RNA sequence: CUCUUAAGGUAGCCAAAUGCCUCGUCAUCUAAUUAGUGACGCGCAUGAAUGGAUUAACGAGAUUCCCACUGUCCCUAUCUA
RNA sequence: UAUCUGGUUGAUCCUGCCAGUAGUCAUAUGCUUGUCUCAAAGAUUAAGCCAUGCAUGUCUAAGUAUAAGCAAUUUAUACAGUGAAACUGCGAAUGGCUCAUUAAAUCAGUUAUCGUUUAUUUGAUAGUUCCUUUACUACAUGGUAUAACUGUGGUAAUUCUAGAGCUAAUACAUGCUUAAAAUCUCGACCCUUUGGAAGAGAUGUAUUUAUUAGAUAAAAAAUCAAUGUCUUCGGACUCUUUGAUGAUUCAUAAUAACUUUUCGAAUCGCAUGGCCUUGUGCUGGCGAUGGUUCAUUCAAAUUUCUGCCCUAUCAACUUUCGAUGGUAGGAUAGUGGCCUACCAUGGUUUCAACGGGUAACGGGGAAUAAGGGUUCGAUUCCGGAGAGGGAGCCUGAGAAACGGCUACC
RNA sequence: CGCGGUAAUUCCAGCUCCAAUAGCGUAUAUUAAAGUUGUUGCAGUUAAAAAGCUCGUAGUUGAACUUUGGGCCCGGUUGGCCGGUCGGAUUUCCAACGGGGCCUUUCCUUCUGGCUAACCUUGAGUCCUUGUGGCUCUUGGCGAACCAGGACUUUUACUUUGAAAAAAUUAGAGUGUUCAAAGCAGGCGUAUUGCUCGAAUAUAUUAGCAUGGAAUAAUAGAAUAGGAC
RNA sequence: CCGCCCGUCGCUAGUACCGAUUGAAUGGCUUAGUGAGGCCUCAGGAUCUGCUUAGAGAAGGGGGCAACUCCAUCUCAGAGCGGAGAAUUUGGACAAACUUGGUCAUUUAGAGGAACUAAAAGUCGUAACAAGGUUUCCGUAGGUGAACCUGCGGAAGGAUCAU
RNA sequence: CAAUUUU
C-alpha cells in the first residue's frame, strides 16, 4: 500500500535505537540494519539494500519466526499490505472410508520486498500477532510458475 | 469421593427365549448334577463362550508373534492349572473343543463325588 | 481460575507412584519444586510406599520435624519436599545411605548405597550464560546454581558437583560414545552409550539409542542423561541392570530363578 | 473497569460473538493519562504480580542529547508544537511519545561555548591545556544552530509520559530536521 | 309430489345509506358506550348491467378511535386598536 | 454368542409393515422377601424459594505482651514460663457444589512466549548508604500512634460505635559508619612543556532514556597524513578479547545524565566460648525471619494448527455504534482494532458464510456387538462457566472473589 | 391374529402343569434383530419410486507409455540332515526364503575444514614358521566410516517404523479376596531380633512429529531456447 | 353376481387450520432518549500538624546595683516554608436500572367460519369390478342433489399382438 | 334396442 520514496506519513519511519552519525560522512551513506532470520532461511538480495521501514517487515523489522510453518497458495494481492493464501487438504473420515475435501485459508503480511500475484505457490511463517486476524509473514516466494520471463510476443 | 468400585455381571441368557430341545438338554445336564438354577450353568457358559471369543481373534493371529505365544501358552498352561484340559491338548485349538461337564468335572460338588466320599451329588 | 490449585487428588497421580484407589484420596501434593516438574517424588510418599517404615501420616510427620532424614547434606524440615534426579539422601544411625535411580520400566528402586560416592551430584547442565557483575552463571538440574565455571563445558552435558559448596569438580562431554542414561518416554533407562545423533533443527533433536541387547531406539534430545563414557559408569548400579530385557524371558527366567 | 480481549468485538468473517465471561481483572486496561505542563503532580498506582507505574501529570524538566553520544543534559521543557497522531494535543499542551516539544535551549549553548567557548555566532592554564587538546571538533551543522540564535530550540520525545512518570527525548538532528521543518513550515 | 296466472332467490351480501319487532344476539374497544367494529340470517321488504361482490391512488363527501395540541371546559383574568 | 417367528388369500410366491424376542450403570412402578461382600442416590421439570444448626483460621525456642490471670521457680529483681486477648505476619482466590448460558466458542491433541508477570520451595547473590562527601551528631541504638485494658455512653435491636488515660514492635517513619585497592572527568601549583603533578572529587544497585561494543576465507605488503616499546633507529613490527541461539537491538559491560528515590537489619532463641593488649579491648558459633537480581517449580495469561449435531419452508453476511488493514499515540504485565486521530476499501461464502433450533457444559467414557455401527455421556477424572439477576469495585502475588463490598431490579 | 352368542381347550374360579426363582411382571426412551436406511449391504417394468427432454459452472470420475531383464559376491532368519547326542545337539549343505553392495551404457546431490584411514602410499626393519599372514615411523598417496557449514533438492496423497496419545474404566500376564464380582498384592527362612519377587503387557482413531519405499493418484520445467553443466 | 363397492344428506365424538381484537406475555438483539452507583480526574480544605518565633502575658537569668533581649512559661503573635487530610466538587469512561420504537423467535386467549376422520344402522340412486350393460384411464375447460356427464389431445393398465 | 336393486 505504498510507493515513492516510502516516507510517506504523518510521523517519521525509521528503524529505533539506529543512529548514523551526521557529522561522519563517510562513502557508504548507509546504516541500515538487517538480520539473519533462522530456520535455514537465507535473507533475500533486496532485504539489504531495501529502502522500506515498516516494522512488520519480517526480515528488516522486528519479529521472530518461531511457530508453525506452513505453505499454501495466493488467492490475492489486491489486500493492501497484507495477503489472504488458500490452502486446500483433505480430511478422511472414518464411517464413509472415503476422503472429503474441506479448506481453510490464511491471511498473512508480507515483505514489501516481494512482488506476488494470484498464485504463486508460497510458504509462510508463524509471528507474534501483527494484527487482529493475521499471525503469520512470508518467508520466501519461489513462485515457480511457467514463463520465468520466457515469452516474446 | 473415593474410588469407583467395579463389577460386571457374569451371564448372558440365550437369545431364541425358551424351545424344547434347548430346554430338555438343561435338564438332563443340570439335573444329574443337579444345581440351583440356570443362573450358573449359564455363568460357566458365559466365560466359556468369553475365552473362545478370546481365543479365536489369536488364533486370527499366527505364531512368533508376542500374544499368540506369551499368554497362548499361559491360559493354555492355566487350563491345565485348573485341572479342565488335560495334559495332551497343548495344541491351541483343542480349548476350543472342549465344552460342558468339563467345567463342571472339576469344581468342589462334582468332584467329591468321584472320589467315592459323598453317596451321591445331592448328598455332596 | 483465581489461583494455584494446592489440592490434587488420586487418580490424577503420576503413576510411577504406584498408588492405589482403595485408600483413594486426595493425592500428597508436592511442594513447590526445587528441580524440575511433578515427576518429582515428595517425602511421604516414598516413606511408606516401598520404604516401608511409615505407618500413620503423623508419624512421618514425626520423622522428619527432628532433622532426622537428610538430603544433599540438609534436612528440608517441611514435609512434601520433592526429589530430584539421582538425588543422594543420608539417613540417620544404622547408616541405610540411599539414592534414587528409575528402573528398567520408569519406577523408582528399593536402593541403597554407601557413604563413598555419596557426596556428589549429576546435574543436567541446560543454561550457562553471563549475567550481572559479568559473572559467567551456571544452572544445574536443582537449580543449585554455581559462580565462576570452568568456561567451555559446552550446554546440556552433566557435571560432578560439590553439594557442601557450588564448585563443580569434573565436568563431563557429549559426542559420538559415551554412556547415556535417558529419562522421559515409553522406554526411559537402559543405557544406550551412543550410536548416533542428528540436526533435526529447531524442532527437536534425536539420540539414537541402544544398550547390550542391541536393538536400537531414537529419543528426544531433552531426555537424554549422560553418566560416562563408554564402559564408566559412575555410580552404584542397580540390581534390574538397565536392559529392560523382554517380556516372554522374564517370565520365563522367573520360571527359572525361582528354582524349580 | 474496560476490557482488553476479543470475546466482544465481531469476528473476521462478521459472525457476532455471542459472549460469555463477562469481564475479568487480568484483562483490565483503564482511563489514560493525557499528561499536560505544571512542576511536578504525579501520583502512583501499584499492580501486576507488585509493581510500580507512575501517573504523570504536569512534568516540568527533562534531558535531551546531541545525539552525536548521549550527554543527557538536565532541560526544562516549555510547551508543545506538533505532532503525528492528531491535533488534539497542540491546543491543550499535552506531550506524548513521538512528539514535537521546545524545550529550552539556552544551557546547551552555555554548554557547547563555555566547554569550548568558540564562539559562534549570533585564557586560564587548563583552556590551553583541555580545551586547546579538543581543536578541530567544533563545526557542526548551520540549520541546528541557526535556531541557536533566538534562544530557544525544538526537541522530540523517546520516553513513555504517562506510564514511567518521565520525559526523557532528544532534539533532533540532520534531515530529521529537514522533514519536520518542511511539516508545520507549510502553513502560512 | 303439489297448487297461483310462467319459474320460484342461484353465486354473493347484511341490522349495511335498505331490519318497524330493535337499544336483535355474541366477542372486542372504554370505569361506563342506544355510537363503533368483526361475526351470525327464514332478510316486515337484500341480490345480479333496475348490475352483485371486491379493490391500490384520490376526495372542501359521511363516520368512530388513537397520538401529539390547546382558554372548548374547570375558571376566569388582562391588555391593545 | 454372524441366527428369527404369528398376521394381507379358498389355497400360493412376494414387496411390505404391525406384533412377538433379547440386552440396557435406563428410569419409575406392582407383588414378594432368608443370607454375606462392597455403594448410585433431588441431573430429568422449577440454575425456583429457603426456617434453622454448622461449614476457615492460626503460635514456635526463634515478632509485640507489667492479664491489675494461674505461674511459682531459683537469679532469670527490667524480664524471659503457660500465656487470655489484641496488633503484626500468612490463609480465606484452594477445596465442595451445580450445568444456567455456551455451535470454531469452550474442549481433545498439538505448538509457541526472541510477546509476558510471580506469592512462596530451592540455588546463589550487595564493606562503597556518608552530598553537613568533615556542628554527619546516637547507632555501645531515635521519633510518634496507637490496641487489648481502665473508667464514662447512647439506641430497641446489628460483629453499632464516641469523647477521655497511659501504652508497644520484624507496625509506620527516619537514620551513620564497616577493610581495601583501583579506573576516570577536573585541576593547588610552577614552567613553560611529549607539560608534569598536588588534590575537587564521581566511582553499590534499581528507574528512565541517548550511545557504543558484542569478531571472523586465501595470506602477506606498497603509497601518503600524525607517525613509536628498544633504538644498530632507512631498523624486529602492531600485541588484542566473543557467551549463546536455527534467529536477534539478546545476556552483559561502559559511557552522559535523571529519579517525591527502590534496595542494602534500630529483630528474637540456645550455648556461653577463644585470646591477653583483663577492658562494653577484641574476636565470638548455630538458628528463626526479612530484602536486590537471576534462574527452577507452583502458576497465570495469551497462542498456531485440525476436529464441532439439525435446517436452505435462512442466499448473501458485514462497515459512520470497528467491518478488514496500515501508520502514530495510549493502556496493559504483556503483542494486537484492545480504544482513539488520519488514510485506504476490504474480509467470509454452495468445500454451506450468515441466521434459527438444541429437553446442546466439551473430552477421556458408557450401553449395545460377526465386520462396518447406532444412541448416549448433567454426574466419582481433566478443563470451562456460575454463587437470584446484571453492573462496578478497594485490599492482596494471585479475586471482577460472592461463607468480600457498593448501587439498581 | 382372535376368543364369548347355552358344555369358552382363550372369561372367573378349583385342581394339574409350564416358566423363570430371591427375584419376578408392567410402562417409557433406546441398540441388536432391520440388508425396514444400506459405505461394507437396499429398491426404482407391473408391488413406493427413473426428472418430459436437452444444455450447463460446480463437485465427483477420467485411454495408454516414460528402467526392464539380469549375472556375481556377502552375511541374516525358520524347517530338515546318517542326526553326532540323553523335547537341548546341528558344525556342513538342502529347501523356503528375504536384505545389502557391485558389473550390467547406469544418480553413484555439490563441495569447504580437522578427524578422516588405508596402502596403492611407502626406507624397508622384520623383533616372527609364510617377510604389511604377526607390527613400526610412513610424501603428490581413497579424501571424509563425523561432526558443523555453504548449498537448495517440483509439491503432495499413501504406507513401514519410532515418539506422542493424563490416569481409572475395556482388554491381558501374574496372584487360592475360602470361591467369585473384586483388590494389587504377596510368597517363604531359624521363627535365635529375615530373605525376596512384584505391582506386567496391549489398544488407544483422525491432526501433527521425525523415519524408508517410489508401484499406485496427481503434479513441472528445454520451443522463440531469455535452456544445462 | 341373491356378490362386492361408490359418493351427497341426517345424526354421535374428536383432530388440527384461518380468524376482528391498529390481540397479549416472555426472550433475543437492537431504535432514540433518561441516568443510579463505584471509579480516574480538576478543584476543595473544613481539622490535625511540623522547623522558626521579634515581644510578653509567665518570671528567672551570659552574673550580678539593673550588669545581656537568653534557659523560665502558655499563644497573643509575623506568618516564611510546608505536609497529612473529611465532607463537598468540575470533567471523562464503565455503565446497573428505566422509557419509546422496530425486527425476530417462543408460547397463548379469542365470538365464528371451512374442512377431515371414525362407527355401521340409514335415505336417494348405481356411476366402478364382466365389454358393469355408454370400453376405460390421464391432463385440461364447462355444467352438474349425488356418485357423475360432456368437449378436446393422449394412452392400453383392453375388448384386437393378424390382412 | 327397456334394465335398476337385492342387508
Amino acid at each position: 500500500s505504498t510507493e515513492l520514496t516510502v516516507q510517506s506519513e504523518r510521523a517519521f519511519q525509521k528503524q529505533p535505537h539506529i543512529f548514523n552519525n551526521p557529522k561522519v560522512k563517510t562513502s557508504k551513506r548507509t546504516k541500515r540494519w538487517y538480520k539473519n532470520a533462522g530456520l535455514g532461511f537465507k535473507t533475500p538480495k533486496t532485504a539489504i539494500e531495501g529502502s522500506y521501514i515498516d516494522k512488520k517487515c519480517p526480515f528488516t523489522g522486528l519479529v521472530s519466526i518461531r511457530g508453525k510453518i506452513l505453505t499454501g497458495t495466493v488467492v490475492s494481492t489486491k489486500m493492501h499490505r497484507t495477503i489472504v493464501i488458500r490452502r486446500a487438504y483433505l480430511h478422511y473420515i472414518p464411517k464413509y472410508n472415503r476422503y472429503e475435501k474441506r479448506h481453510k485459508n490464511v491471511p498473512v503480511h508480507v515483505s514489501p520486498a516481494f512482488r506476488v500475484q494470484v498464485g504463486d505457490i508460497v510458504t509462510v511463517g508463524q509471528c507474534r500477532p501483527i494484527s487482529k486476524t493475521v499471525r503469520f509473514n512470508v518467508v520466501k516466494v519461489s513462485a515457480a510458475a511457467g514463463k520465468a520471463n520466457k515469452q516474446f510476443a | 469421593p473415593r474410588a469407583p468400585r467395579t463389577y460386571s455381571k457374569t451371564y448372558s441368557t440365550p437369545k431364541r427365549p425358551y424351545e424344547s430341545s434347548r430346554l430338555d438338554a438343561e435338564l438332563k445336564l443340570a439335573g444329574e448334577f443337579g444345581l440351583k438354577n440356570k443362573k450358573e450353568i449359564y455363568r460357566i457358559s458365559f466365560q466359556l463362550s468369553k475365552i473362545r471369543r478370546a481365543a479365536r481373534d489369536l488364533l486370527t493371529r499366527d505364531e512368533k508373534d508376542p500374544k499368540r505365544l506369551f499368554e497362548g501358552n499361559a491360559l493354555i498352561r492355566r487350563l491345565v492349572r485348573v485341572g479342565v484340559l488335560s495334559e495332551d491338548k497343548k495344541k491351541l485349538d483343542y480349548v476350543l473343543a472342549l465344552k460342558v461337564e468339563d467345567f463342571l468335572e472339576r469344581r468342589l460338588q462334582t468332584q467329591v463325588y468321584k472320589l467315592g466320599l459323598a453317596k451321591s451329588v445331592h448328598h455332596a | 481460575a483465581r489461583g494455584p490449585k494446592k489440592h490434587l487428588k488420586r487418580l490424577a497421580a503420576p503413576h510411577h507412584w504406584l498408588l492405589d484407589k482403595l485408600s483413594g484420596c486426595y493425592a500428597p501434593r508436592p511442594s513447590a519444586g526445587p528441580h524440575k516438574l511433578r515427576e518429582s517424588l515428595p517425602l511421604i510418599v516414598f516413606l511408606r510406599n516401598r520404604l516401608k517404615y511409615a505407618l500413620n501420616g503423623r508419624e512421618v510427620k514425626a520423622i522428619l520435624m527432628q532433622r532426622h532424614v537428610k538430603v544433599d547434606g540438609k534436612v528440608r524440615t517441611d514435609t512434601t519436599y520433592p526429589a530430584g534426579f539421582m538425588d543422594v539422601i543420608t539417613l540417620d544411625a544404622t547408616n541405610e545411605n540411599f539414592r534414587l535411580v528409575y528402573d528398567v520400566k520408569g519406577r523408582f528402586a528399593v536402593h541403597r548405597i554407601t557413604d563413598e560416592e555419596a557426596s556428589y551430584k549429576l546435574g543436567k547442565v541446560k543454561k550457562v550464560q553471563l549475567g550481572k557483575k559479568g559473572v559467567p552463571y551456571v544452572v544445574t538440574h536443582d537449580g543449585r546454581t554455581i559462580r565462576y565455571p570452568d568456561p567451555n563445558i559446552k550446554v546440556n552435558d552433566t557435571v560432578k558437583i560439590d553439594l557442601a559448596s557450588g564448585k563443580i569438580t569434573d565436568f563431563i562431554k557429549f559426542d559420538a560414545g559415551k554412556l547415556v542414561y535417558v529419562t522421559g518416554g515409553r522406554n526411559l533407562g537402559r543405557i544406550g552409550t551412543i550410536v548416533h545423533k542428528e540436526r533435526h533443527d529447531g524442532g527437536f533433536d534425536l539420540v539414537h539409542i541402544k544398550d547390550s541387547l542391541d536393538n536400537t531406539f531414537v529419543t528426544r534430545l531433552n531426555n537424554v542423561f549422560v553418566i560416562g563414557e563408554q564402559g564408566k559408569p559412575y555410580i552404584s548400579l542397580p540390581k534390574g541392570k538397565g536392559i529392560k530385557l523382554s517380556i516372554a524371558e522374564e517370565r520365563d527366567r522367573r520360571r527359572a530363578q525361582q528354582g524349580l | 473497569g474496560i476490557s482488553r480481549d476479543s470475546r466482544h468485538k465481531r469476528s473476521a468473517t462478521g459472525a457476532k460473538r455471542a459472549q460469555f465471561r463477562k469481564k475479568r481483572k487480568f484483562e483490565l486496561g483503564r482511563q489514560p493519562a493525557n499528561t499536560k505542563i505544571g512542576a511536578k503532580r504525579i501520583h502512583s498506582v501499584r499492580t501486576r504480580g507488585g509493581n510500580k507505574k507512575y501517573r504523570a501529570l504536569r512534568i516540568e524538566t527533562g534531558n535531551f542529547s546531541w545525539a552525536s553520544e548521549g550527554i543527557s543534559k538536565k532541560t526544562r521543557i516549555a510547551g508543545v508544537v506538533y505532532h503525528p497522531s492528531n491535533n488534539e494535543l497542540v491546543r491543550t499542551n499535552t506531550l506524548t511519545k513521538a512528539a514535537i516539544v521546545q524545550i529550552d535551549a539556552t544551557p546547551f549553548r552555555q554548554w557547547f561555548e563555555a566547554h569550548y567557548g568558540q564562539t559562534l555566532g549570533k585564557k586560564s592554564k587548563n583552556a590551553e591545556r583541555k580545551w586547546a587538546a579538543r581543536a578541530a571538533s567544533a563545526k557542526i551543522e548551520s540549520s541546528v544552530e541557526s535556531q541557536f540564535s533566538a534562544g530557544r530550540l525544538y526537541a522530540c520525545i523517546s520516553s513513555r509520559p504517562g506510564q514511567s512518570g518521565r520525559c526523557d527525548g532528544y532534539i533532533l538532528e540532520g534531515e530529521e530536521l529537514a522533514f519536520y521543518l518542511r511539516r508545520l513550515t507549510a502553513k502560512k
